[PDB]
RNA sequence: UAUUAAUCUAGAGUGUGGUAGGGAGUUUUGGAAUUUCAUGUGGAGCGGUGAAAUGCGUAGAUAUAUGAAGGAACACCAGUGGCGAAGGCGAAAACUUAGGCCAUUACUGACGCUUAGGCUUGAAAGUGUGGGGAGCAAAUAGGAUUAGAUACCCUAGUAGUCCACACCGUAAACGAUAGAUACUAGCUGUCGGGGCGAUCCCCUCGGUAGUGAAGUUAACACAUUAAGUAUCUCGCCUGG
């Protein structure tokens, strides 16, 4: 379990929008903190290994978007630290 | 096996089934592999449906 | 050149002339064939059978 | 024909038709071929898994000659 | 007018209005959407202006968010395309410039080409005729 | 969520004793007790499950946390007193949404339709007649609007004569 | 085209609702069955072969009723079946969960393809630590086959064949089709969703299959899941 519903309206920057890049960094670094113990938990679970690589890897291509377009993209490392 | 009640009609569903537990017992006196299992498997499966179609 | 009663699905790059009428049942091949015989029967001065008659034609299957 | 194709009865447990899971049985406590159940791919699993089911729970006899 | 389903961009403008006139030669058919660009508007009209294909309109949406052109080619009661073959010289990665001096001619008698020098389209003939070099476009017989 | 637990007793021991064990096992859940008591009478196996022949099935369902699951697995597998451990949570493929629900019509158009009352009644499924609702509302409408004028043209088919003038 | 500041969603993802599937691992078990060990039944055979032999056999074999122990795989539905990046994934569950699909009228706005390097798994065998050897059977032995039996069958039998740790990365790891965006005749069968709405069909978004146009390929043959015309990125081919 993750609970979208209790995540989503923490780091928003409207009422409304829901498709925002922090609300999705949000997501993914929570998929991170979930699958992470999940991984360390079963060592066999390689198809979970592989798409927490592919979270990991969108993750890094956002920030990437974010660090090339916008000055603003630093919030997300001073709450969770990443990198 | 059950159901011997008449002379002949029992007997004709008797041996048709011992035939039936006959061929499925074809498949049980020798070695094979997965992939020979899914060969054999795909031929019954194509033969059936010829058998209908 | 060759007139083709063309029923559908046929090639029309073949056929030079199209003639699209049901062929396959009889009740139509009957009165296209008889309707050609009588555009094909006025070069004897020989007066046309139907396309002209009102009366009806004629069929009998079982 | 499908019993369970037309119907729509949503869910299959051992208390939703139990009977019916009797007639879909085999006299021999197997399962009948798809000549019999009337349908392709999904009522016929879900009711091959509540035999099962009820195979295991001991409802039908997983072998009875 | 109101095609009622949805097209996109396929990978490029110059190759996406080749692909679209690919299938009108082969399948030969006789309306062919897609998106709007000034280059494929450009060229669509240099294109029909010295008659070589039918006319084409532009359409745009309820909302000021989308712009799409059909457009459609030249035929014959006889059943003949007016198209008989379309090969880019220019690709992405690929993008080769010449000079005035070497204008590359394109079958001089028969064939018709493009070439955005610096003012949008130009066909050869004009490109010549101003004695200005630039970016070809592709051979279209 | 909900969840669905059949339990077993050992033997053809009382009634009471039964519901006094089915009791004690339902304690063990850790922190929500929301038990539904019923059961099946009594009906007897078609093989033995340990040396016996007949016992009593139990039925509960209950909604709760997960975590509400292993500790009966690790108790009712101690007890000695019972014979099967069916546990299903919930994730057999089944329905509920407010909208598919209401179609039991089926059952109603089924027995009356097929249910022989009549000698003159001749039915067989597998029929074609196709009943119309008269409009689907599924076209995804999307209109557009001209912004150049210029002229299309008509077509034919390609009708070829061999020259026609033999004459 | 680069460069650029702001831009607008269809590209593309995220939210919502519905729906599907042997997807992965962990933990509990169940059955029939084989083998073995026992308690009763019975007396000359039993096990194999184009024909015969090795082996077992009054220290009651085989057969046969029941019990007990245990190791592996999960008949039956299992199909022109579904998912899985690949191999593969079929008895029953609970748990942690993975990727889809469909309407997305909501949200953000180019974040999208590739990616030599770097990592994630990897059919089987084998290697080094614990269980077990129930069946199986490389090797070894014995009996027949022919001048020849290190192979062709029978008897046993060697590790391995599974469950845990660390490997090793090769497969005809096959659709012999690198991975995405377009379009293009049809026809038939088949799975999911939506409304329609007894099953029966009418459509749409999709995957899985055959048939078969132009067109292409030397030919076989490919086709709406291209080997057709296009285009993009990484690899490979320049004779054995």
């Amino acid at each position: 379990q993750i609970d979208k519903n209790g995540i989503i309206k923490s780091a928003q920057l409207h009422d409304k929008d829901v498709g925002s890049i922090q609300v999705q960094v949000s997501l993914l670094t929570s998929q991170i903190k979930q699958l992470t113990d999940h991984l360390l938990a079963n060592k066999k679970d390689f198809i979970s290994k592989r798409g927490l690589y592919a979270k990991v890897s969108k993750r890094k291509r956002l920030l990437k978007y974010l660090k090339h377009n916008d000055l603003e993209a630093y919030r997300n490392l001073v709450k969770t630290l990443n990198l | 096996e059950v159901k011997n009640d008449d002379l002949e009609l029992a007997l004709k569903k008797f041996k048709r089934v011992s035939l039936e537990i006959r061929r499925l017992a074809q498949r049980h006196e020798y070695h094979l592999r997965k992939g020979m299992r899914l060969r054999e498997k795909r031929k019954i499966a194509q033969k059936k449906r010829r058998k209908f179609r | 050149p060759v007139v083709a009663l063309c029923n559908t699905n046929t090639n029309p790059e073949l056929v030079d002339f199209i003639i699209p009428a049901n062929n396959h049942q009889p009740q139509s091949t009957c009165l296209l064939m008889n309707l050609l015989a009588d555009a094909v029967a006025e070069a004897k001065a020989m007066p046309t059978m139907f396309a002209y008659k009102p009366d009806e034609e004629i069929q009998i299957e079982i | 024909y499908c019993r369970f194709c037309a119907i729509g009865q949503l869910r299959i447990d051992l208390i939703d038709d139990l009977e019916a899971l009797k007639r879909f049985l085999s006299p021999y406590a197997k399962i009948n071929p798809r000549r019999i159940t009337g349908n392709c791919q999904m009522h016929q699993r879900h009711v091959a898994k509540a035999l099962k089911r009820a195979r295991y729970l001991a409802l039908v006899p997983f072998v009875k000659d | 007018i109101t095609t009622t389903k949805p097209i996109k961009a396929h990978f490029d403008p110059v190759a996406d209005l080749l692909t679209k006139i690919n299938n009108a030669r082969k399948a030969k058919l006789m309306t062919v959407t897609t998106i709007a660009s000034k280059l494929k508007i450009a060229i669509l009209e240099i294109l029909v202006k010295e008659g070589y294909l039918a006319n084409f309109q532009v359409l745009e949406n309820k909302s000021k968010t989308k712009r799409i052109v059909t457009f459609n080619l030249k035929y014959t009661q006889r059943r003949i395309p007016s198209i008989n073959g379309v090969k880019q010289i220019s690709k992405p990665g690929l993008r080769i410039y010449r000079p005035f001096e070497k204008l590359p001619l394109v079958l001089n008698g028969l064939g018709i080409a493009i070439i955005s020098t610096s003012d949008g389209v130009m066909t050869d003939k004009v490109a010549r005729l101003k004695k200005i070099g630039g970016e070809i476009l592709a051979y279209v017989w | 969520m909900q969840y669905n637990i059949i339990l077993l007793v050992d033997g053809s021991l009382s009634l009471e004793q039964a519901n006094q064990v089915n009791e004690k096992q339902q304690q063990t859940l850790t922190n929500v007790e929301g038990l539904q008591t019923e059961y099946l009478g009594l009906k007897e196996l078609a093989y033995p499950i340990k040396k016996q022949l007949s016992a009593h099935y139990y039925r509960w369902k209950f909604s709760g946390d997960n975590q509400s699951t292993k500790d009966f697995k690790r108790t009712a597998n101690i007890n000695k007193q019972v014979l099967r451990e069916l546990i299903i949570n919930l994730e057999r493929e089944y329905g509920y949404l407010a909208s598919i629900n209401p179609k039991k019509q089926q059952l109603a158009l089924q027995k009356r339709a097929k249910y022989d009352e009549i000698i003159a009644r001749e039915n067989n499924p597998e029929n074609p007649d196709v009943p119309v609702t008269s409009g689907l509302a599924s076209t995804q409408p999307r209109l557009s609007r001209t912004e150049k004028a210029q002229k299309p043209k008509e077509e034919l088919w390609d009708v070829v004569q061999k020259m026609g003038n033999f004459d």
